[PDB]
């Protein structure tokens, strides 16, 4: 019932070599296994029993152990490689009952391995202000549109006259683009009233340290 | 050759009952622990439980015990995984997967074959077509020579619904991104196109959104600002 | 004591990690 705990992030340049750490309190006396998970696909089994590794893996996929940690080391880190890991153990819990032991299959958060393939693209931001159409239908919607930033990745901030606001927000995850770059996009929703008795409203992308924003006012 | 085939994803609203299936084939059914692990959408894998169907022995997460039952038909090499009453925490892509026993010098397991998982949505939404509004272009959209212009795809359920423009006509500079499920259930998506600032008072822009589960079909002008 | 458990069925057992 430990935890397991490994980086949700790991970048790494191809051809270098790529560390994933996994630590938990009883790994010292307990097999780790790792898995490969392409988004939207079913998990692959890399590394059992700590450092074997399954028929039909690469031997660039190394598994060690050291005290309270596993580690899953890449060499020479091809693309394929993108993706998701995750590390596993096992617990087990001999009930005071008498009899009755139960078992405990663990899986750490795992830890999404990115390999920069192109160089860093700051993206591009569009914000759109409610349609007289559905203000009239008496509702409100600011779109922020955004797109051809890599690594895939950016926090968005939404700030009505310069002061943020968490209330009216919903933003997707960063998605491929068919050019390689990734996109996303977050929407606000107010009234017609909330929106028209103000000066304005922005959408603030932040991308790799560096932000950017668009601003928006009633007529 | 071996795998693991799982029954087909579905939506369900919050109270119901559900069962999700998983058949085997090409190994012995019944000498190898089937596990089953949850991924609720961007989480990570989540472990449910593990049987071994030649006498059905069971271990759950504390997290599912009494909320879920694991259970195989021997007679056709088949595991399930049942609620009674689903809640919305339940939404998730579950993955139905053997658990390995690699003999050797000292034994060990894991888990080499999985299932291509089941999507299920717990939610409150029901089947409607989208209202679709447009997205004006501006001196605000308008950057070097290019003006942005859209449409607003919302409220709709479920996936998916298909953007064009002005009938297939215009496809350069066309992005339609991917929908936002929004906290209330239904989804929401945009659809933009960057085109010459200088053809604004010209030239037509309609876009054609088609809405197959609902049968919607609507066509939308989007014209110059104020 | 080892991590062995089903050890009495051959091909129900689950090793969680090294013996002793």
């Amino acid at each position: 019932s430990y935890d397991l705990t490994q980086p949700p992030s790991v970048s790494v340049s191809p051809g270098q070599t790529a560390s994933i750490s996994c630590s938990g309190d009883k790994l010292d006396d307990k097999y780790v296994s790792w898995y490969y998970q392409r988004p939207g696909q079913s998990p692959v089994l890399l590394m059992y029993q700590d450092f074997k590794r399954p028929s039909g893996i690469p031997e660039r996929l190394s598994g060690s152990k050291s005290g309270k940690t596993a580690t899953l080391t890449i060499s020479g880190t091809q693309s394929l490689d993108e993706g998701d890991y995750y590390c596993q153990a096992w617990d087990a819990s001999t009930g005071v009952s008498g009899g009755g032991t139960k078992l405990t299959v663990l899986f750490g958060d795992g830890t999404r391995l990115t390999v920069l393939g192109q160089p860093k693209a700051a993206p591009s931001v569009t914000l759109f202000p409610p349609s007289s159409e559905e203000l009239q239908a008496n509702k409100a919607t600011l779109v922020c549109l955004i797109s051809d930033f890599y690594p895939g990745a950016v926090t968005v901030a939404w700030k009505a006259d310069s002061s943020p606001v968490k209330a009216g927000v919903e933003t997707t995850t960063p998605s491929k683009q068919s050019n390689n770059k990734y996109a996303a996009s977050s929407y606000l929703s107010l009234t017609p009233e909330q929106w028209k008795s103000h000066k304005s409203y922005s959408c603030q992308v932040t991308h790799e340290g560096s932000t950017v924003e668009k601003t928006v006012a009633p007529t | 050759e071996v795998q693991l085939v799982e029954s087909g994803g579905e939506v369900k609203q919050p109270g119901q009952s559900l069962k999700i299936s998983c058949k085997s084939s090409g190994y012995n059914f019944l000498d190898s622990w089937i596990g089953w692990v949850r991924q609720i959408p961007g989480k990570g894998l989540e472990w449910i439980g593990i049987i071994y169907p030649d006498d059905s022995d069971a271990h759950y997460s504390p997290s599912f015990e009494g909320q879920v039952t694991m259970s195989v038909d021997k007679s056709i090499s088949t595991a399930y995984l049942q609620w009674t009453t689903l809640q919305a925490s339940d939404t998730g892509k579950y993955f139905c997967t053997r658990l390995y026993l690699f003999e050797g010098a000292q034994s060990s397991n894991a888990f080499d074959l999985w299932g291509q998982g089941t999507m299920i949505l717990v939610s409150s939404g029901t089947t409607k077509g989208p209202s679709v509004f447009p997205l004006a272009p501006s001196s605000k959209s308008t950057s070097g020579g290019t003006a942005a212009l859209g449409c607003l795809v919302k409220d709709y359920f479920p996936e998916p619904v298909t953007v064009s423009w002005n009938s297939g006509a215009l496809t350069s500079g066309v992005h339609t991104f991917p929908a936002v499920l929004q906290s209330s259930g239904l989804y929401s998506l945009s659809s933009v196109v960057t085109v010459p600032s200088s053809s604004l008072g010209t030239q037509t822009y309609i876009c054609n959104v088609n809405h197959k589960p609902s049968n919607t079909k609507v066509d939308k002008k989007v014209e110059p600002k104020s | 004591a080892c991590q062995a458990f089903y050890a009495s069925s051959p091909r129900k057992s689950i090793h969680i990690g090294a013996c002793a």
